[PDB]
């Protein structure tokens, strides 16, 4: 079993970007530090993705998570009432609205989107585009 | 899971709880209800004196 490669060298960062909706864009790399795992790097805007789903190039679209804390869940008495633990909620729908879009080409971007937006609610109810949660990371 | 005083306090509450549920907390002695089954008794006591 050969061990993983382990190369080392100077680098330059690139320019950052203002893409209107996000910022940043100065990682070099294709991939991450602590995943082993490439990075997304084209951004689109909200008008993009709301076109990309009325004319059919948008298949999937996924959102990100969050957990949710146990003294917000309705389900069962509080927890300081004494009574057993109750398992764990639900998670959320991420608050930030980071999203992933999936188009039919293969292609692969990110964008910010509430969840809840009028728009884009009734297009996605509409068009019928596959709408998912990413579950969470351990 | 919780502290001493907590369970002192949620046993007190089942007690009061539980002292209602007995369904006897309407009974007044001096209600009409109870007059209209007790009006014989009493009179045939002042008639019996």
């Amino acid at each position: 079993p050969a061990l993983p490669a382990r190369a080392t060298a100077v680098v330059a960062p690139l320019p950052e970007k203002n893409y209107g909706s996000l910022r940043g864009g100065r990682w070099p790399f294709l991939y991450d530090n602590v995943y082993g795992l490439p990075v997304v790097r084209q951004v689109a805007s909200y008008g993009e993705v709301l076109e990309g789903i009325r004319t059919g190039r948008i298949s999937q679209v996924l959102w990100f998570q969050a957990p949710r804390a146990v003294t917000a869940s309705a389900a069962a008495p509080p927890p300081g009432l004494g009574g057993p633990q109750q398992p764990q909620p639900p998670p959320l729908a991420s608050p930030d609205g980071r999203c992933l879009v999936r188009f039919a080409n293969g292609q692969v971007k990110q964008a910010v989107i509430p969840p809840g937006e009028p728009r884009i609610s009734q297009a996605l109810q509409q068009y019928g585009t596959a709408v998912s949660y990413i579950p969470l990371e351990p | 899971s919780i502290p001493t005083a907590s369970k002192n306090q949620i046993a007190l509450i089942r007690l009061n709880w539980a002292l209602n549920k007995t369904n006897i907390n309407t009974f007044t002695d001096y209600s009409k209800r109870n007059n209209l089954w007790t009006t014989q008794k009493l009179r045939n006591q002042s008639k019996n004196n």
